[PDB]
């Protein structure tokens, strides 16, 4: 029930109105300016400024997330982020300098400690060169292997212990590198030794001639490293102390930047009017709700205090604004389903509300387990109760869809409760109702259940199918045939509902004669075609023929030709059926011919051709799918009951029975609550889509487009 | 820039205001070099202080008197009339120390570096950040 609206609003006041309408809003302006020119558009300079601000905000948010903080004004945030980054970089540089000083201190301490050993080695082995440096403990073999002839057997390197990884001059992470001092003889040999020591990368410092000077240098280097580390730690602590409040400010800045970007995008899409000096805005707003736009306009005018007042108007046009009926908590799932089934015009009928019960109604008819289904419903209700936390606790994958569809799932489970009550398989098992045994065998006390007399149901279960006649061993085939026959009638009813919805929508469409020419022949024809079989099923139920079971209808319809018809319950069913066949044959062109003829007189059907037969086949397929799903659910329940009975009977000890019961419970839960439930839901959904597509609304639309803030709303 | 004005007279006035701001900055540059803020006793964040080259030139103008104006600035950094004055002095000292090694030595001798570092842990988080920057500038020379 919406319509287009056009208005001219001064830019200053337009800012306040846009800010007010950001969260929910009514209208969404088209991007006329962007289409005219993406470059600089109308306010795309402001849009680019807001984009730069948002990029700075994103960088600050990334830094805070790395930091872990809780997450004009943009300039201040950028300055704070730059200050924190500079503090971190200074701390890293100070840590690297501390590592270098630790390397120098370790090398000098090793040289001082091994000075006596070096003197002893020089005395034993031996204008002598100095090869002071370091050799890594890990790379000791490589150092020994390389330049072996250079050592000449008179040069010994006193490697440091390097029990603790010596900090590298450039790497703060440190590495297991030792310090060794060798003797250098020969210029090329000394150069090669120096090059090898440099390539080694171990913690190396020049070794003074006096060991005391080397020790003093090591102490000074260690003190400098400690001072640098302390300064870096203090800087990092101050940076984090500021960064906590910075992160809180950025967390607020998330919503702030969201609103700013929304306003900028709205301005860029809109095209201002220079002549009126007021920005011109045309958007799709709820026409019924548009009456309240005066409140936002007045609030913007008063806050801006400008005497000039914008005027809001609605302009009639051929273009149809995409609109959506208001959806409550329960209605949201039906709206989502309708959206999955494309869209519909505002005047077009939306059976989403009806489907919100029909799909549960079909799924209950499709299948249902009383026990786990009740448990599943209880779990869904607990989830709905705890949705307050579920709102805070973000759901994952299918959990997110379940959060939205909680109401629909609860309705489906509620319907499935009555469905299982009809099926009488409480907790996937038949249970006696009212009487000690819901159904029993009258007479035939000595005769077996496989007898001519067999069983007589003197008392029949009033709340559900009689267990003797349905759940018993040999009662399965007739019960399944009856279930299939009932599913056929249910499909016929669904087709009738679709036809009724089509007629209603045509009445809404307000066609003088086109509705009668098109919908009335397309409807009713196949409806009565299936209704003949449905009435035959009802008449058979009245007469109660036995040998044909549910195949009496098949036997009757097996002869589309005239004559015969002995089994016909109605005395005139044969001639009446022939007349109905002739009427359907006559109506078949009437479904296709009158509407194009009327259109030509005024001045698709080819898709409509065979579409009736295809739809009837699809409805029969849906009924058969429901029957098969019910049979499969019954078979799974029987299998679970058999497993439970086998576990219980063959377990004199408690432990074996407990293990078997637990295994059977887990398997049955997995099969039914997950696998069977998902399969039934998917099949019911597909049948619903087929029925709705047959009914009406033919896609062809879009969703309501307000200027709502996605984060805010 | 933020609010676009329809009138071209607004653009002309904005250009004239920018020219006047440039002219005022030209006059303010002489005051920064001559240490007008130091002479008046009230210190504010000088645009010349924020620029390492301009800060070095101002120090050299002070260094013309053996950093006498720089010594007065360091003393004001140690004790200032207003909290904004102390933060501005600390930022100027950090910038000068980065630009000139002699500035860091003068600051350390005046011992205002320790007071600034203490103020970094203190209140005035903006002044705290400026003092942390000054301490980092000092520790860059201090670190081996």
């Amino acid at each position: 029930p919406m319509q287009l609206v056009q208005i001219i609003i001064p830019i200053e006041s337009a800012h306040l109105t846009v800010s007010y309408l950001g969260e929910l809003g009514l209208l969404q302006f088209k991007d006329l300016n962007s289409e005219k020119s993406p470059f600089q558009r109308t306010y795309a300079a402001q849009i680019k400024k807001c984009a730069e601000m948002a990029r700075k905000l994103r960088f600050f948010k990334e830094q805070m997330l790395k930091a872990g903080i809780l997450s004009d004004l943009e300039v201040k945030l950028g300055d704070l982020e730059a200050e924190l980054v500079e503090i971190n970089a200074n701390g890293d540089k100070l840590q690297r300098a501390h590592s270098e000083l630790v390397e120098y201190k370790l090398v000098l301490q090793k040289a001082g400690e091994f000075f006596s050993s070096a003197l002893t080695s020089a005395a034993a082995q031996q204008k002598l060169g100095f090869i002071a440096g370091l050799v890594p403990r890990e790379k000791s073999m490589s150092f020994e292997r390389m330049l072996f002839r250079a050592t000449r057997g008179n040069v010994f390197l006193r490697q440091a212990v390097v029990d603790e990884p010596v900090v590298d001059p450039v790497s703060g992470e440190k590495m297991e590198k030792n310090v060794f001092v060798v003797f250098y003889s020969g210029e090329r040999a000394k150069n090669k030794i120096l090059k090898i020591c440099d390539a080694f990368g171990a913690n190396r410092y020049p070794f003074n001639e006096e060991f005391d000077k080397q020790a003093q240098a090591i102490s000074e280097v260690s003190g400098r490293l400690s001072e640098l580390k302390t300064t870096l730690d203090a800087g990092l602590l101050h940076r984090g102390n500021l960064l906590q409040t910075i992160g809180d400010q950025f967390e607020q800045w998330n919503l702030l930047v969201k609103r700013e970007k929304s306003i900028y995008h709205t301005l860029n899409m809109l095209s201002l009017d220079v002549t009126k000096k007021c920005l011109v805005g045309e958007g799709w707003s709820p026409v019924f709700a548009t009456k309240q736009i005066q409140d936002a306009l007045e609030r913007a005018a008063f806050d801006s205090n400008s005497q000039v007042g914008a005027i809001f108007q609605v302009l009639h046009t051929k273009e149809s604004p995409p609109t959506y009926f208001r959806t409550n908590k329960f209605t949201s799932a039906f709206q989502e389903i309708v959206d999955a089934y494309g869209v519909a015009k505002y005047r077009e009928a939306n059976p989403g509300v009806f489907t919100i019960v029909t799909f549960p109604f079909l799924f209950a008819v499709m299948f249902g387990d009383w026990g786990h289904g009740i448990c599943l419903l209880l779990g869904t209700l607990v989830l709905i109760v705890r949705e307050k936390k579920l709102a805070s606790q973000k759901l994952d994958d299918i959990t997110d869809m379940t959060f939205g569809g909680r109401y629909v799932i609860l309705m489906m489970a509620l319907f499935s409760i009555y469905t299982g009550l009809i099926y009488n398989e409480f907790f996937s098992v038949p249970f006696e109702i009212f009487s000690h045994s819901a159904y029993a065998c009258r007479d035939l006390s000595c005769s077996e259940a496989t007898t001519v007399g067999l069983i007589k149901v003197r008392d029949t279960y009033p709340f559900g199918v009689d267990p003797v006649w349905h759940g018993s061993r040999s009662e399965l085939p007739f019960l399944n045939s009856l279930k299939m026959k009932m599913s056929i009638l249910l499909g016929v009813a669904q087709m009738n509902l679709g036809i009724i919805l089509s007629y209603f929508n045509a009445t809404f469409f307000r066609i003088g004669v086109n509705i009668w020419c098109q919908f009335i022949p397309q409807i009713i024809f196949l409806n009565s075609l299936f209704g003949y079989l449905s009435l035959l099923i009802i008449l058979k139920w009245i007469t109660g023929s036995q040998a044909d079971l549910y195949h009496v209808m098949i036997y009757m319809f097996l002869s589309p030709t005239d004559e015969l018809g002995d089994n016909q319950l109605f005395p005139g069913q044969k001639t009446a059926q022939l007349v109905l066949l002739l009427l359907a044959f006559v109506s078949v062109p009437w479904m296709l011919l009158p509407k194009p003829f009327i259109l030509k007189m005024q001045h698709h059907q080819m898709i409509h051709t065979i579409e009736f037969v295809l739809g009837a086949v699809s409805n029969t397929a849906s009924y058969l799918r429901l029957w098969a799903l019910s049979l499969a659910h019954s078979e799974l329940s029987s299998v679970f009951y058999e497993k439970v009975l086998l576990l219980a009977w063959g377990y004199n000890n408690i432990l074996i029975l407990i293990v078997g019961i637990i295994v059977f419970i887990f398997a049955t839960v997995g099969v039914l609550l997950v696998m069977e439930t998902l399969s039934a839901f998917l099949h019911a959904l597909r049948l619903h889509w087929v029925e709705f597509q047959n009914k009406f609304y033919e896609g062809d639309g879009y969703k309501f487009s307000p200027f709502s803030f996605a984060l805010l709303d | 820039k933020a609010q676009a004005w329809s009138d071209e007279d607004l653009l002309e006035g904005l250009n004239q205001l920018e020219e006047g701001l440039k002219d005022n900055i030209k006059r303010l540059s002489s005051f920064d070099k001559y240490k007008q803020e130091v002479l008046l006793g009230h210190l504010d964040w000088s645009p010349m202080h924020k620029d390492p080259l301009f800060w070095r030139d101002n120090i050299t103008n002070f260094e013309e008197n053996d950093f006498q104006i720089l010594r007065v600035l360091l003393t004001i950094l140690d004790t200032s009339s207003d909290p904004r004055a102390l933060a501005v002095a600390c930022f100027d000292l950090s910038q000068f120390i980065q630009y000139h090694p002699a500035g860091r030595v003068i600051v350390t001798d005046l011992k205002a570096k320790e007071r600034v570092m203490k103020l970094m842990n203190h209140e005035n988080t903006e002044v705290t950040k400026s003092a942390l920057l000054c301490i980092q500038r000092l520790f860059l020379g201090a670190k081996y």
